[PDB]
């Protein structure tokens, strides 16, 4: 479903999100200069369920495979079809008289 | 009388007050991860209305 697109555009703004919560973060040490090293737990399980719904979603907007065996398309191809020849049409027929002139 | 300086050091000026809060929230370490988002989010709000 459509549904999907939008499922992904909120994963990247998850992503986001995080990319703004590692930044304050950083400032954090960049004003505490202590031995953590260390980035909260909540970001990081933030950017990974982020990844994976982002990714999950994305397989999907990847689209729909198709299949290699050639007579699968054709299958439906009724005689009707292939005998019309669009470069060699005549309008000689009965369809112009009948109609309206 | 600044004529015969013997000795100075330089000492950083003190954290601005658009800076401050970054020392102050760090460091709480809540057990629960719903508080760390609350906190995170309030953070979020405060500097989006900043
Ligand atoms: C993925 C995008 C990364 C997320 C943003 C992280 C970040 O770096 O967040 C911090 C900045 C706040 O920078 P500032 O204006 O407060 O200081 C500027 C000081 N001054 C005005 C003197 C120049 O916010 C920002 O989005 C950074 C703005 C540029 C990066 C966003 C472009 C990618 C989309």
């Amino acid at each position: 479903p459509s549904l999907w697109k939008g499922l992904v555009g909120i994963g990247l703004f998850a992503l986001a999100h995080a990319a703004f919560s590692a930044a304050q973060h950083r400032s954090y040490m960049r004003l505490t200069e202590k031995e953590d090293e260390s980035l909260p737990i909540d970001i990081v399980l933030q950017t990974l369920l982020a990844f994976a719904v982002t990714c999950y979603g994305i397989v999907h907007i990847a689209g729909e495979f198709k299949d290699m065996d050639a007579t699968s398309e054709l299958k439906n191809k009724t005689f009707d079809t292939l005998r019309n020849h669009p470069s060699f049409y005549v309008f000689n027929h009965r369809g112009r008289v009948l109609f309206r002139p | 009388s600044l004529a015969e300086v013997v000795c100075l050091e330089m000492v950083d000026l003190p954290l601005t007050g658009a800076q401050a809060e970054l020392e102050g929230e760090f460091g709480k370490k809540a057990d629960g991860l719903l508080g760390m988002f609350l906190k995170r989010l309030s953070s979020q709000l405060i500097l989006l209305q900043a």
